[PDB]
């Protein structure tokens, strides 16, 4: 009966999928759909699905959905067995995996309780540490020697052991094993520790991961460092490591009131922990290209870009550039035989406090995907490097995300480079010199690439100006390091009555509900799909008019040689390798391929401003 | 007493990340870059045992990558005088 509801639970859900999917007319999208589906998949043969639950919800009242969100895990048999049904009755080397998505709601991983357990569910968080790909049983063909192998079955659910029954023959058991590597099944996996959402957790409470296995095509579709969306298949792993926890804990003590008396006790605790799983793995969290033209076009959008980039903050219009240009980088590539180019880029922002330089910070860690942020004085040390992560258990070698390399070919944001004293300095002048970390700690060895743009805000020794004293003595940290950061568009704020009404404005403005209505000329979403796409040039300036760089480059020393006693620097010839990441940074914004001069002559006199608040 | 073949070229050239159960125990090739390495280890080749009460030799045998079992029955008895391999006309090959 249990059997024959479950089966009935089963020819209804296959009904649907054959019943009509769809009810768009007309243009579509005409039905079926999911038929369609069966056949797309038929196309590249690679024998998965993704059928929506939405849909599924709505047919049949509901009924047919709780019956399969509940139960799930009961029923998970019944539906893939009657997919291969209507598979063996359409289509003509099986493994099928089967998951929804779309689903109502969103609970967050500490609003996860027992009572859905065993159930579909939906859960978000952000991904951390991924583990390598391991092969799985879950159909096997171990047997004795006596008398035959090749018996193939079972260890369906974890245990892993054993052959169910029809043992051995002849000797006919019981028994156990032998287990063949030569003839199975196995599938994927790897797992991965997600975390609950930086900005979600209840204060002061902390956040807690949990641990989510992937299993199917769904696998290495996590990514780590990114917030991602699951749908339940929920269950449960035991756990040995809970005693003392305390009790009261429950116990297998078997129940021998059968037979007779002329095994022993055979007593195994069952202590669990609740641990999700994943069918579905998402990274949630043409009419548009005329938009991408209609911007393109206009000979002002480097302007509106600039003026539009953060609302919050009020001018300076240098750091704006500052920032941005560090989205869009050079060419990063070639010159061979040989050592590479730099490529990408660098800034740290330098001030007496209040200066609002953590606003800037703040709002690129909000814009741009792929950015880290730390306060680091705690950053404490790694961090921003790799642990190595050690044990798995099971070979181990899994590693860390973590902190600056988890943010890979964006822009790291690190508040007060003078707080984090000598430790971790040295590494991140390892990771702008060498380009790559280089990570060996009690176990293996190991090399891992960090390509980043590193944007720092720096408090002076005093917080303050010494506008006498030279920015080299001023930012006090260590040379190597100092001379890599090109460049630092230093600011500082002096009172100007008009300037100074103009903040209050602007601040009580800011603080008041309305009008809120201050917004730039471009939307925050749509200038993300604009960088994007301006960053799939590959700038290249061929032009003979790079010559003019040259004298360029030689106007800028001379008039900088005498004094000594100006802002040198030197100017270093590392500035001239600078003028060159800075014009393809403009090319990048402007679309334009080989460049202007001068577009080099605003990079130029960028550089230049630069130079001169160094001045004094 | 033996010429074991290197083969030579097969792309595929899976570059080392993806691979899957799929192509397990099939040929594959793969790049990368070499990292910290044990030390040279000898391995059995041709397995020898020396027994205790059934005498001598029991002679060479084949094992193995990497099963080196199970040495069931074998020369009286094959027990209680059962097998301890020996060091000499024992042959090793390196191992890394
Ligand atoms: N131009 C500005 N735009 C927005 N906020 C500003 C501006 N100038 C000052 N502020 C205010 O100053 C505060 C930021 O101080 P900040 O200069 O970041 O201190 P610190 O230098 O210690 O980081 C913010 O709370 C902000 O309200």
């Amino acid at each position: 009966v249990d059997d024959v509801t479950g089966e009935k639970v089963r020819e209804a859900f296959e009904q649907f999928l054959e019943d009509f999917s769809v009810q768009s007319t007309d243009t579509g999208e005409v039905e079926k759909v999911y038929r369609a589906q069966i056949e797309f998949m038929k196309i590249y043969d690679l024998n998965t699905i993704y059928i929506d639950y939405q849909h599924l919800s709505m047919r049949e009242n509901g009924a047919l959905a709780m019956a399969i969100s509940e139960q799930y895990y009961r029923f998970l048999p019944f539906l893939q067995k009657g997919l291969r049904r209507v598979v063996r009755k359409y289509a003509p080397e099986r493994v099928f995996q089967i998951s929804f998505f779309n689903l109502p709601t969103v609970h967050r991983i500490r609003d996860i309780r027992s009572e859905k357990i065993g159930s579909l569910l939906s859960i978000s968080g952000t991904v951390t540490r991924t583990s390598e790909v391991r092969p799985e049983l879950y159909k096997a063909s171990f047997t004795c020697d006596m008398c035959r192998a090749i018996v193939d079955n079972v260890e369906q659910s974890f245990k892993y052991t054993e052959p169910t029954f029809c043992p051995n023959p002849s000797c006919e058991n019981r028994a156990f094993w032998t287990l063949n590597v030569t003839r199975s099944r196995f599938l994927d996996w790897q797992k991965v520790r997600i975390q609950e959402n930086a900005n979600e957790i209840p204060t002061g409470s902390m956040p807690r991961t949990l641990d989510v296995i992937l299993r199917g095509d769904s696998v290495e579709r996590a990514k780590p460092g990114d917030r991602c969306k699951f749908t339940g298949v929920e269950i449960v792993v035991p756990d040995v490591t809970q005693l003392g926890l305390p009790g009261v804990k429950p116990s297998s003590t078997l129940d021998t009131r059968g037979i007779s008396k002329t095994r022993s006790l055979g007593v195994r605790d069952l202590t669990y922990k609740i641990s999700f799983l994943a069918c579905h793995v998402i990274s949630i969290g043409s009419d548009e290209i005329n938009e991408l033209k209609e911007m393109v076009k206009d000979e002002h959008i480097y302007d509106k870009l600039v003026r539009s980039i953060a609302p919050a903050v009020f001018g300076h219009e240098a750091v704006k550039k500052g920032i941005l240009l560090q989205m869009l980088g050079g060419v990063h590539k070639s010159t061979v035989e040989g050592i590479k180019l730099r490529g990408d880029i660098n800034i740290c922002v330098v001030g007496d406090p209040s200066t609002s330089k953590s606003q800037f910070l703040k709002y690129v860690v909000g814009f741009a995907p792929r950015s880290v942020y730390t306060s680091g004085k705690a950053s404490s040390a790694a961090g921003l490097t790799a642990a190595v992560v050690r044990d798995e258990e099971g070979g181990d070698y899994t590693i860390e995300a973590g902190a600056l390399m988890l943010a890979d070919n964006g822009i790291c944001c690190i508040d007060e480079f003078d707080k984090m004293d000598i430790s971790d300095q040295v590494a991140i002048h390892e990771a702008m010199e060498q380009q790559t970390i280089s990570i060996a700690k009690a176990g293996i060895h190991a090399t891992l690439n960090a390509r980043t743009s590193i944007l720092a805000a720096a408090n002076p020794v005093g917080g303050r100006y010494n506008r006498k004293l030279s920015l080299r003595g001023n930012l006090n940290m260590t040379a190597p390091i100092m001379s890599r950061f090109d460049l630092f568009f230093v600011i500082l704020d002096d009172c100007n009555e008009k300037i100074d009404t103009e903040l209050a404005s602007h601040i009580v403005d800011l603080h008041m509900k309305r009008d809120e209505a201050i917004e730039p000329p471009f939307s925050a979403e749509q200038l993300r799909r604009y960088i994007k796409y301006a960053r799939t040039f590959k700038p290249i300036l061929t032009k003979e008019a790079r010559s003019y760089l040259v004298e360029k480059y030689k106007e800028l020393r001379k008039d900088d040689a005498q004094g000594f006693s100006r802002s040198s620097y030197r100017i270093t010839v590392r500035q001239l390798e600078s003028m060159i990441r800075l014009s393809e940074a403009i090319a990048r914004a402007n679309c334009v391929d080989e460049i202007t001069p001068s577009f080099i002559a605003e990079a130029y006199d960028l550089l230049r401003q630069s130079i001169i608040r160094v001045d004094v | 007493s033996e010429i074991h073949v290197r083969i030579s070229d097969f792309p595929t050239i899976y570059s080392l990340r993806e691979l899957r159960e799929s192509n397990l125990s099939s040929l594959v090739r793969v790049t990368g870059v070499v990292t910290r390495r044990t030390g040279v280890f000898p391995q059995l080749k041709y397995v020898k045992f020396n027994c205790l009460k059934c005498g001598s030799i029991l002679g060479p045998f084949f094992q193995d990558s990497n099963e080196e079992i199970r040495i069931s029955f074998c020369t009286n008895c094959k027990s209680k005088g059962p097998f301890r391999v020996n060091g000499e006309k024992t042959v090793y090959r390196n191992y890394q």
